[PDB]
């Protein structure tokens, strides 16, 4: 059973969804990709009507207009340490919930004289109040005890107090969930100095990227940390830090951890709660042995060398 | 050769304390300095600050500013705000590295910020399209990207250094941040002494918390300065330990302590002079007085080393005057 939509994407992707099908396959996944080799391409959205979910690489651009033809609002990025993996802050486990569909991000940049370059960052009380429930429903249902809202309230006293009003709106209505402000560039500061100070942090799109990325690299980086990105109907599952230059240098060198991560995710989403805890426990298994390590984790071994000792993990009975 | 004035505000809480902290630290290695107290709390006539304040700061070009208590009326702008139109304020440079003494998670880190102070989205222009719609305006102009990455390469050169990164984020905004990119890399080519590159905010963001050391100087627009300058601050210590300079129009500049007010420990001698000793340090540079800085500098920093006294913050039981007078000691090389 089971119709998943597979989107393998720029730069090493279609290498990371090759991984994700292969530990598939070995754990015995009641999982069908129908995949497309994208880069109108609405087939997609037909799809996604039928299927409901899917797992993507790297892809106003086609990233934010697929997201907008997706109405894929909210991006939630998980960074947990892993055990094995050493990072200068260990035991660390944060949830980033970041607005995707508003601000910079939509091209409206225009010439007012020669030299003079405006662009418009938009917010509005419709998609903060939306990604403020999300961050809160979030945080139910999955016991998180805080949401900080991060924001510059203070130079952008419109704007970027609208988002930070309907924070504090939508927080009444969970009185059992404690709420905090932060400004973005304190709380960057504090994420290197103490990121424990923090549970479930909601933030608009520009600012999210930043705290995407930062919190990815505190943990272990841009081949680890895993991300999903969730519509009302829909369900997109990534990778956490999808910056330009992320894993897009190297073949053979990749690190499939944070697919294989989100892909265990996707499969809890679809109900699969065996073959997540299986492929996850997997996953999390090859590292904290610490028998084959990726380069960007300071080991020696090839991407195919890491997924090879991921499956035959997953296929192990002695476990 | 000759005796200068620098415009001291000491601001308030720990302000002057730490103030008359670094004025015995300068007496003690008979830097060539008169300081001239002003005090730069807004007023309103015909919004501004002091009239004495200005024509002292614009008499003798450098300051040396403390921490100022944030104003309680809504109505009130930020003193930041004020002091950067009012002299034209547009380089803000954040050298960060690390304190020999001061144990972090990171250890080889020497990062310098140059930060576009003028515009970014610190424009100060939003609009109310429609009911719950705003539109915050960033801009970026030709002439202040130009003007900031000329201070950077210069800074760069002038401070001895290797490398300048500019950082952007020409992928999302495509035209304003582009246009950032395209000056940096006119002015790069004209000085092809130091080894330019670009990055994204988001790939340095990604590293440098995995590995400080890949970086020199870094030139990027309003935003993403502040963000970046806080980020790095964490690296070696905090607000606590970190020197800032604002460079602007007419020769003038301020150094400033970025650090908080701290009330709860006015009055009582216990606050830590370090940040606004380096910024001061840097305003030695700044004026030529290169000596003069490079032993001051030396002092507190090989303070910090021994240990014998730290202040309540960086983990010690020692006072704000013993820990001064320790540095005075120590400067009489």
């Amino acid at each position: 059973s089971f119709p998943v939509t597979m989107l393998p994407g720029d730069g090493v992707g279609p290498e990371l969804m090759h991984a994700v099908k292969e530990v598939f396959k070995a754990a015995a996944v009641p999982v069908e990709f129908q995949e497309h080799h994208l880069s109108k391409l609405e087939q997609v959205l037909s799809s996604m009507k039928e299927n409901k979910v899917a797992i993507i690489g790297k892809i106003a651009s086609y990233d934010m207009r697929l997201r907008r033809k997706l109405d894929l609002f909210a991006n939630v990025v998980h960074v947990k340490s892993l055990p094995g993996y050493m990072t200068r802050h260990n035991n660390l486990d944060l949830v980033i919930i970041r607005e995707q569909t508003e601000g910079e991000y939509s091209s409206l940049e225009h010439e007012s004289a020669r030299g003079v370059i405006e662009c418009l960052k938009i917010v509005t009380r419709a998609k903060s109040q939306r990604i403020a429930k999300f961050a809160f429903d979030y945080a139910t249902k999955k016991g998180r005890g805080k949401v900080t809202a991060v924001h510059k309230a203070n130079i952008m006293k419109l704007g970027d107090g609208l988002f930070l009003q309907c924070c504090e709106e939508v927080a009444e209505l969970y009185p059992k969930i404690k709420f905090e402000t932060m400004i973005i560039d304190n709380c960057c500061m504090q994420l290197v100095q103490n990121p424990y100070q923090f549970d479930v942090l909601v933030m608009p799109n520009l600012y999210g990227n930043i705290i995407d990325n930062l919190a990815a690299g505190l943990v272990g980086g841009a081949g680890v940390v895993p991300g999903e990105s969730y519509s009302a109907e829909y369900a997109v599952f990534e990778t956490g830090a999808r910056h330009p230059f992320a894993q897009a240098v190297g073949r053979n060198i990749a690190n499939p951890t944070a697919m294989l991560l989100s892909a265990s995710n996707m499969l809890r989403h679809l109900n699969l709660e065996y073959h997540s805890s299986m492929i996850a426990d997997a996953v999390k298994k090859v590292i904290k042995v610490g028998k084959v390590r990726t380069s960007d984790m300071g080991g020696y071994a090839t991407c195919h060398d890491f997924t090879e000792e991921i499956c035959r993990r997953v296929k192990d009975l002695d476990e | 050769g000759g005796v200068q004035t620098v415009t001291l505000i000491p601001g308030d809480g720990i302000g002057p304390e730490i103030s008359a902290a670094v004025m015995k630290i300068f007496d003690a290695a008979k830097a060539p300095i008169q300081w001239e107290e002003r005090n730069v709390t807004a007023i309103q006539g015909p919004w501004m600050i002091p009239s004495e304040a200005k024509e002292s700061m614009d008499k003798n070009k450098m300051g040396l500013k403390g921490p100022l208590k944030t104003p309680i009326a809504a109505g009130h702008p930020s003193m930041n705000l004020l002091l950067r139109k009012t002299f034209d304020l547009y380089a803000n440079v954040r050298p960060c590295v690390s304190i020999e003494g001061y144990k972090t998670p990171y250890t080889d880190v020497n990062i310098v910020t140059i930060r576009e102070n003028t515009e970014g989205e610190y424009s100060g222009i939003e609009h109310v399209i429609v009911d719950g719609v705003v539109q915050s305006i960033k801009l970026i102009t030709e002439g202040a990207s130009k003007r900031i990455a000329e201070f950077a390469f210069e800074y760069a050169r002038n401070n001895h250094r290797s490398n300048v990164t500019a950082v952007h984020k020409a992928n999302i905004m495509r035209m304003s941040d582009g246009l950032f990119l395209q000056k940096c890399r006119e002015v790069a080519e004209s000085c092809k002494d130091i080894k330019f590159n670009e990055m994204y905010l988001d790939t340095v963001c990604l590293n440098m918390v995995q590995d400080p050391s890949q970086f020199d100087v870094l030139v990027m627009p309003n935003l993403y300065g502040d963000i970046l300058s806080d980020l790095c601050a964490g690296l070696i210590g905090g607000l606590g330990v970190t020197p800032s300079g604002n460079i602007g129009a007419n020769g003038v500049a301020i150094f400033e302590s970025v650090h908080g007010t701290a009330p709860d420990i006015a009055g009582k001698d216990m606050a830590n002079p370090t940040a606004l000793l380096l910024s001061a340090v840097m305003m030695l540079r700044h004026m030529g007085l290169f000596d003069h800085a490079a032993r001051i500098e030396a002092a507190c920093f090989a303070t910090i080393k021994d240990g014998k006294s730290l202040t309540k913050d960086l983990g010690g039981n020692a006072k704000c005057s013993d820990f001064t007078e320790e540095i005075c000691r120590r400067v009489k090389d």
